[PDB]
């Protein structure tokens, strides 16, 4: 890309003038602290039945939803300092940031 | 290999396995679909498995412009000479616009209402036909930046259309940057927050990384804990709709028809304004209705948020909660006590404890909701210290931003640091009432609204060549 | 990984309890600071002739061995505080702690 | 394709070039062999490019039992129960152990003479046989696990063969782990730099990362700065001995007949230590033999070292010196005033300033090591700091560290504290003559020797299981 520039570019090149290709979209993330799998590198915790992780049995997550996540309907509480464009203005700048794809 | 319609364990399946004595479904041998993510490297028994993304990480209003070339291409109007977006033909809410149509194989929008047929919307981002408020700030900015780029023209004669254009895009980007920050952030985290991770603006920084974090993700989805369970509408003076004033959730997913038919997007504005949210406590987290009857029409049986999440946790491979804990530079609870005391809760450490064994393997989204609010905020100290850094890290890294010397002017810069969310609303639409200073604390009325007069404009006379 | 153990692997794994690849073999490298290459992803700088690193041309690695590396060998000094061990013990330390392969 | 004898720059071959007025090669379109690394994902158009490891990071002396299944397989002998190592059964040096041979396509060691027909050697890596002194220092470790393996067996007799192989390995590499470290970092960093950056230690430590990095790789290479252009030997009673005292470096590369057929491996540990080495000076920093005539007798033309160290190092890919002078908290000059000041000189830095466009783009090397090294000391202040770190951060990790609780007892603890290379090399062969504390200061004679007569031993008692 040229010495001289002023307007942004679409994909996002030459943002940062060392190396060119941070962040310009369709590159991996970065780990902040190593990752943890059961095999060591391609298989998730779950998988095989009676695989026991760091010496406990694991636990389904549909259970866990049932037992702590569970609460009756009729108790709502209305937070009285606040409105629904903070949620939507959060969503809003979560779909403006990042995106993950999925297989079809 | 279908999973929509299988559940045989084979990759890249894996389903959800349901535990006995469910409330809802009584049968063992039952299935909830689930997809897994595209590894980075296929094929490879060597590096460690990591995921792709697909957007750019600045924050440049790229929600509306895209981020391919060919999806600009297609998104711009080339017919006259003027610079300008793409709108519908087929119908107008009022005479005002409307967002361009979409072509797709198998939609899921031409079947909640087959009546209707009515099909799916195009924007910069395939998750916009969610829920109609998205759809409804989704044209509120299309038809501000409509609106900047007409007046801009209307400015200098001797300009060309494609000077409009980028100056405009310029501008809105400039805009949103600053309203979100100035407005959103100090609202969510608190003034101590504020105070040690965000410091005021010095230079600009090229050694800086601006990627965004893998975890990062996980924590924001913390914004599922607030979702109201019904949706309301009211008219110009301020009374609900009649009929249908109060309508239920589970049956406006991927309902296109209700912003065409039903109305238009203003009095989903005027319904959003004027309703309070919900408050998180340890006793109530998640609202039962997105948890039970959730996509229920489109698929064959609902779904349910905090599973999902889980089973996301999982399988990206992030590690546990008392690592994350020891990240920050907090201390680490071992015992049944000491967790207790630090969540100042003995019935919820015991819970916790039956069922997860040991604190070291707490995911990091239930440990995160879980933990105290802090005051005058709404997340605990570990979802702050997570997401300050990485919004510093951000702030620091973007080349173009509004307050880099060489990029505006003084006056520029005085004249554009007046803009506020307000006065957007009353300058695109019919409404004439709105909020005194902020949109994010205000909800009493009458108590908080006065009129659209009471509002100050910008003017672009600097902006002119000459 | 089995739960007990006494003596070293013979390959390194399962060192680490909660990630058992990390310090094993036949894996890749760790990166502190962020790469820099030609075009942002695989070609290296001078590849293409009349190309520019940070608006300077680079120079020839064979050029500026003969300009300054080049130093008469009458005017040898011999270091009066240090024997000739540590040729082998280096040698020893860095053929033990890593090995680069090389495509035949 | 092949690459030495090609010039055509197409993948994986990455040729040099020469400039005009070459002192050795005067015609200008020759060409000096060079190959890419291997790279980890071959094919992947959205990573980057990365290399791969090949040997365990821990030292637990990986250069002798190997880190591969088949190779230690098939390095072992199966045919007794002692279990012992493998030597030699063709040739004898008069002692009582020598490296076994080896079979390949392509063997280099016979092109060094026709006549001697011997082949090269074998080992827990492909290097062996490059450097004789390095041969000589493998046989000897193989000669002294042999000794130790078959006192342990002697000790107690109802033991097994695995056991007495595992205990055997542990000891040496406890051992070695100790002399290396205790003896080599005192002398390389100095006083203040270890007493800054190595506390002492305290226990293990799971939170760490005991992986490796490319610039320690490229860093650590400062040694080649201290080549002696000959080799020397001497006999029983100190002095030259005859034929052949010296021998120039050239005519020794790949040559293992010479330790067969002739010497016997005793005067080249003789004639090191004793021998001083090489001082580095900011107009002597490095030898002209290494940079002429390097692996003359195997290629067609000689290759240069630091040439081909540059262009590996631009190969792989490193940022610039201020980049590295940034990361350690240093300040980073600008002009060619501070240029000079910061290097302590001024015509050095006058001709890396013309032999570049700014202090930016400086190779990683060049600026390393010409930079004045500290007292007491033979490094920057920038590679000791890139060494110390990485030695600090591969401490701290191996869970199998000596001084650790659980895997020695307080007798074998306080016994173990005494061991020396002088008695490793008085004892394991007919060597009489040794300093005293640091084999790596004492180099003179007949002042810094006397014979092993007046040195302890090491003792098994403890180890006696009944
Ligand atoms: C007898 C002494 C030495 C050499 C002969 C020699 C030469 C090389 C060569 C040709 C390479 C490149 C290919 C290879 O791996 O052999 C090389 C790389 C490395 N060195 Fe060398 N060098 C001699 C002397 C030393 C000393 C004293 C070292 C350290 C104190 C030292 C280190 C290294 C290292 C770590 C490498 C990297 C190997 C790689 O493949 O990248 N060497 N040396
Ligand atoms: C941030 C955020 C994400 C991450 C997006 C991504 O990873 O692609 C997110 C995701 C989801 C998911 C998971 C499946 C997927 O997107 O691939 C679902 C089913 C979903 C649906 C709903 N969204 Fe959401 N969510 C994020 C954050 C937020 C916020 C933040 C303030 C809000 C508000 C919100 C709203 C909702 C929602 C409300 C009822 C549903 C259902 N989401 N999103
Ligand atoms: C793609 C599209 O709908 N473009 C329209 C164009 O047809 C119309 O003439 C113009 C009038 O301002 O508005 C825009
Ligand atoms: C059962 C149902 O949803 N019916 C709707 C109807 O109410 C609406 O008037 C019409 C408009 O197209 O779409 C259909
Ligand atoms: C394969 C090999 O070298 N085996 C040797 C054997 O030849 C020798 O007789 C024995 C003596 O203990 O040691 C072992
Ligand atoms: C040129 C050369 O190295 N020739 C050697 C010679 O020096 C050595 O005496 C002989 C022993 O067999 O082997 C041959
Ligand atoms: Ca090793
Ligand atoms: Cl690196």
């Amino acid at each position: 890309c040229p010495e001289q520039d002023k307007y942004r570019t679409i994909t996002g090149m030459c943002n940062n003038r060392r190396s060119p290709t941070l962040g310009a979209s369709n590159r991996a993330f970065v780990r902040w602290l190593p990752a943890e799998y059961e095999d060591g590198f391609s298989l998730p915790y779950g998988w095989t039945p009676g695989v026991k992780r760091n010496g406990f049995p694991v636990a389904l997550a549909r259970a866990v939803s049932n037992e702590i996540v569970r609460f009756p309907t009729d108790q709502l509480t209305p937070d009285q300092e606040r409105s629904l464009m903070f949620m939507q203005w959060g969503q809003l700048l979560d779909h403006d940031l990042d995106f993950t794809p999925e297989p079809a | 290999v279908n999973c929509e319609t299988s559940c045989v364990q084979q990759p890249p399946c894996f389903p959800l396995k349901i535990p006995p004595n469910d409330p809802r479904i009584k049968n063992q041998a039952d299935c909830i679909p689930f997809f897994r993510s595209c590894p980075a490297c296929p094929g490879s028994n060597i590096t460690i498995r990591n995921q792709i993304n697909a957007l750019t990480s600045f924050v440049d209003a790229s929600m509306v412009y895209g981020s391919e070339e060919p999806l600009a291409r297609n998104l711009r109007n080339m017919s006259n000479q003027l610079g300008l977006l793409a709108v519908n033909q087929r119908f107008q809410d009022n005479g005002r616009a409307l967002l361009p149509f979409d072509n797709l194989h198998d939609d899921p929008c031409l079947l909640t209402n087959r009546s209707a047929r009515i099909p799916c919307f195009l924007a910069g981002d395939t998750r916009s036909s969610e829920m109609p408020e998205l759809t409804s700030m989704h044209t509120l900015l299309l038809r501000e930046h409509n609106r900047l780029a007409t007046e801009l023209k209307s400015l200098n004669p001797r300009w060309d259309g494609e000077r409009l254009y980028q100056e405009a895009r310029k501008i809105v980007g400039a805009m949103v940057q600053i309203i979100t920050y100035r407005d959103y952030l100090p609202l969510v985290l608190g003034p101590t927050a504020m105070r040690k991770y965000l410091p005021t603006y010095r230079s600009y920084n090229d050694s800086v990384d601006p990627r965004i974090a893998n975890v990062f993700t996980n924590a924001f989805r913390y914004g599922h804990t607030l979702i109201q369970p019904f949706m309301f509408r009211l008219d110009n003076r301020y009374q609900p709709m009649e009929p249908n004033p109060r309508v239920p959730l589970s049956r406006v997913f991927f309902a296109s028809w209700r912003v065409v038919l039903e109305g238009g997007i203003d009095p989903i504005l005027r319904g959003l304004m004027a309703t309070p949210a919900k408050l998180n406590r340890q006793n109530q987290i998640a609202v039962d209705e997105i948890r039970e009857r959730l996509f229920e029409q489109v698929m064959r049986i609902g779904l349910d948020l905090p599973a999902l999440n889980m089973q996301r946790s999982r399988d990206h491979g992030l590690p546990g909660y008392n690592a994350w804990r020891r990240f920050c530079g907090l201390p680490q609870p071992e015992t049944v006590g000491q967790l207790g005391t630090v969540l100042r809760n003995l019935k919820l450490a015991r819970k916790l404890m039956e069922q997860y064994g040991t604190p070291n393997n707490i995911d990091i989204w239930m440990g995160g909701v879980s933990e105290p609010l802090k005051r005058k905020g709404r997340v605990g100290p570990l979802l702050a210290c997570i997401i300050g850094t990485q919004f510093r890290k951000l702030r620091d890294g973007d080349r173009f931003w509004w307050e880099n010397e060489g990029v505006f002017s003084m006056q520029q810069r005085q004249a554009l640091a007046q803009i506020s969310l307000p006065r957007i609303i009353c300058d695109n639409t019919g409404i004439t009432t709105v909020s005194k200073n902020n949109i994010f604390m205000s909800n009493s009325y009458p108590r908080d609204f006065v009129n659209c007069s009471t509002l100050p404009a910008l003017n672009l006379a600097s902006w002119r060549e000459a």
